[PDB]
RNA sequence: ACCCUCAGAAGGGAGGCGAAAUAGAGCAUGAAAUCAGUUGGCGAUCGAGCGACAGGGCAUACAAGGUCCCUUGACGAAUGACCGAGACGCGAGUCUCCAGUAAGACUCACGGGAAGCCGAUGUUCUGUCGUACGUUUUGAAAAACGAGCCAGGGAGUGUGUC
RNA sequence: CGCUCUAAUUGGAUGGAAGCAGGGGCGAGAGCUCCUGUGGACCGAUUAGUGACGAAAAUCCUGGCCAUAGUAGCAGCGAUA
């Protein structure tokens, strides 16, 4: 759940900036914003042997 | 903040520096340059011309919209910055006593070298129309005067 | 008084006419930058290479002017690609061990940066007796 | 005011386009020029259509600019200029280096440049560069 | 610490400590964007994808590159003569011989020379070519879309089955 | 080619490691390497591995910064001080 735990939303078309989930004026959750999720991380879920 | 950023004979030189000055950092180039190359006593009677407004401090560089003075030689735009007039006025009054309490003739020194650097800005904030806010900020100058005798 | 290296210094391979003569065509060739495109139009644009990739690039497409793009065709001298401008081949070396095996006839010698100059004294008198030039030397005064 | 000229041309009688051709390639050969009789050169055609033309040019023009000379004087140079990269440095050194002049202020006459001349017992059909000036408005001062 | 300066517990100067204060308080290191001062090159008659490749100017502490220029000679690919003699053509010019000769890029040797001298690096001048980049598109310099600049961040990953 | 960490084998460092700055050499190239200065404690190579591994772009994210500019504003309201 890491970076998932906002409920930052996207503004759209209308405001001159790019659709970028945000909260409080931060870019949240995506992976291309700082603080947001790891897009492909390690998962624990992989077989290691 | 700054450091001299040249060499210093200590036999023949004296220093001084201002530190965080809340004053404009244009003001600052245009009078340092001015000042440059002149005598401590030549400076000081001639910052104190300017803010007299008797002598004006040729805007070379930072010069939109300003108007034009004839006693400006070789230039055409120029002001009366008093208030960075006046704290190199303190620079030169600590450079010229340093000088003197060395066994120096301060007033007869030569200004060798003199630069403002801009350090910073203190922070403000002023509300606008529509619910926003904008910067409303003070440059923070400092600038190193170093004394030489000739 | 003065500065003088450590080593035969002077020292130059003996190669044979044809390597000379190969060697001799690398150094009057030489080759183009190959800079990547436009990394003079913008700072955050290294100098570093990448492959012209747009559709429409000029160099891609090889309009002429736009600089010459990385082909094998640009290779140098199998005989003597990779030599030291004098003509030897370099050998990087770590330690005095490392000059154990080395030809100072047709190779010289490159003490890593990270020796120290303890142990660089060392690996240069070494070095010297067994009749290898360092690249690199230590200036002394003498 | 004293023109020391390797060569000078007598325009008198010459076809003023071949004429410039000869003194522009001269000039960019590093020769001085001073073309001399500018006023009596020739051009070869119809009048009216010779005059409709270079009055097409004094009336072109607009807040850039284009000044088009009136008198033979600028007429011959400007022609000249026509034949000349004026705008590169080697272009604008060959230019500077040709004079034009009304009469002959020089001692010497003129020599007169193979293929330029014309023959007045043979052709009836062309005008002077005086005649041009003239009908532009220009005060005849030659 | 002490001293000087100053309206001054400010700041500055000098000084003391420490291997180091350019370790003196968001006080290890200290990139880029960028700013001040300054060095080199260019500069108030001249033109714009900012460059690539050639070639000139000016500039250059050492180190980590050491080459380079001229005479002559040797070698000498394709190519390839002048002059002269003889023969043609209205003419521009041509053929035959001289002769595949002289010449011919590179490379080498002898003799002489260069140390800002050769490379290289900075800047600038000349020549040739040249309307970014990425994307959308049949067609992009595009009056189609994206970006102020820099640094850092930023996109084929896991399980099961085939 | 380069990046992380693991292992085996094997090396460098206070006689100065990494990083950074400027500069020299090599490689078609990814990139490798040296010198000098700074820095002041860590750093490799080979081989087998591991992957949260490579950016000029997404009106991409965050931070820092320049021009804009000493410019607009610091006048206008029946309360001109
Ligand atoms: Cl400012
Ligand atoms: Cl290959
Ligand atoms: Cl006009
Ligand atoms: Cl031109
Ligand atoms: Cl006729
Ligand atoms: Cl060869
Ligand atoms: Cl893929
Ligand atoms: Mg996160
Ligand atoms: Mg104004
Ligand atoms: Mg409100
Ligand atoms: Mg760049
Ligand atoms: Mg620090
Ligand atoms: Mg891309
Ligand atoms: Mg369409
Ligand atoms: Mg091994
Ligand atoms: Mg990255
Ligand atoms: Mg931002
Ligand atoms: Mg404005
Ligand atoms: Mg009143
Ligand atoms: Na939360
Ligand atoms: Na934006
Ligand atoms: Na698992
Ligand atoms: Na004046
Ligand atoms: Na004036
Ligand atoms: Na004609
Ligand atoms: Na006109
Ligand atoms: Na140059
Ligand atoms: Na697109
Ligand atoms: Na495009
Ligand atoms: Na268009
Ligand atoms: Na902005
Ligand atoms: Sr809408
Ligand atoms: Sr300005
Ligand atoms: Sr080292
Ligand atoms: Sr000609
Ligand atoms: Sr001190
Ligand atoms: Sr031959
Ligand atoms: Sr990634
Ligand atoms: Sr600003
Ligand atoms: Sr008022």
């Amino acid at each position: 759940y890491a970076g998932l735990r906002t409920p930052a939303e996207s503004f759209g078309s209308g405001r001159g900036q790019a659709h970028v989930p945000k909260q409080d004026g931060r870019a949240r959750r995506v992976p291309q914003a700082v603080k947001g999720r790891s897009a492909h991380p390690p998962k624990t879920e992989k077989d290691r042997s | 903040g700054i450091s001299y950023s040249v060499e210093a004979d200590p036999d023949t030189t004296a220093k001084a520096m201002l530190r965080e000055r809340q004053m404009s950092f244009k003001h600052s180039k245009a009078i340092a340059r001015e000042i440059k190359g002149k005598t401590a006593g030549e400076a000081v009677d001639y910052l104190e011309a300017v803010i007299e407004g008797d002598q004006p401090v040729p805007f070379k560089q930072h010069n939109s919209g300003v108007g034009h003075k004839s006693k400006v030689d070789g230039w055409d735009a120029g002001r009366y910055p008093e208030k960075a007039s006046k704290a190199f006025l303190d620079l030169l009054e600590n450079a010229v006593g340093n000088a003197d309490h060395q066994g120096f003739d301060g007033e007869a020194m030569t200004i060798k070298h003199v630069a403002a650097h801009k350090v910073g800005e203190q922070q403000g904030r002023k509300p606008r129309a529509m619910g926003r806010a904008s910067a409303w900020n003070s440059p923070q100058v400092d600038v190193e005067l170093i004394l030489e005798e000739p | 008084t003065e500065l003088q290296a450590r080593g035969l210094t002077e020292k130059t391979p003996d190669l044979s006419d044809e390597d000379a003569r190969l060697l001799t065509q690398r150094h009057r060739v030489g080759k183009p930058q190959f800079n990547r495109q436009d990394h003079h139009k913008k700072k955050r644009v290294s100098t570093s290479w990448r492959k012209p990739r747009g559709q429409l690039s000029k160099q891609r497409r090889g309009i002429k002017g736009k600089g010459d793009t990385v082909e094998a065709g640009f290779r140098s001298p199998t005989a003597v690609r990779g030599k030291h401008p004098s003509g030897f081949e370099e050998v990087r070396v770590h330690n005095v061990d490392d000059l154990e095996g080395v030809d100072g006839d047709t190779e010289a010698v490159r003490i890593a940066s990270k020796v120290g100059a303890r142990k660089r004294e060392r690996i240069e008198e070494e070095a010297e007796d067994a009749g290898i030039r360092v690249l690199n030397p230590t200036y002394v005064e003498v | 005011a004293e023109f020391d000229a390797d060569v000078i041309v007598d325009a008198r009688d010459c076809i003023m386009g071949r004429v410039a051709s000869q003194v522009a390639e001269q000039a960019l050969d590093g020769e001085t020029v001073a073309v001399v009789n500018a006023e009596r050169a020739v051009i070869t055609g119809r009048e009216e259509q010779i005059v409709e033309k270079y009055e097409k040019r004094v009336d072109i023009g607009n807040d850039n600019g284009y000044f088009y000379p009136k008198r033979p004087d600028g007429i011959f140079k400007r022609t000249i200029r026509g034949m000349l990269p004026h705008k590169k440095q080697r272009g604008r050194e060959a230019f500077e280096s040709v004079r034009v002049y009304l009469g002959n202020p020089y001692d010497e006459d003129g020599e007169v440049l193979d293929g330029t001349s014309l023959d007045r017992l043979s052709n009836i059909k062309f005008v002077t560069l005086g005649e041009i000036s003239e009908t532009l408005g220009a005060n005849k001062t030659w």
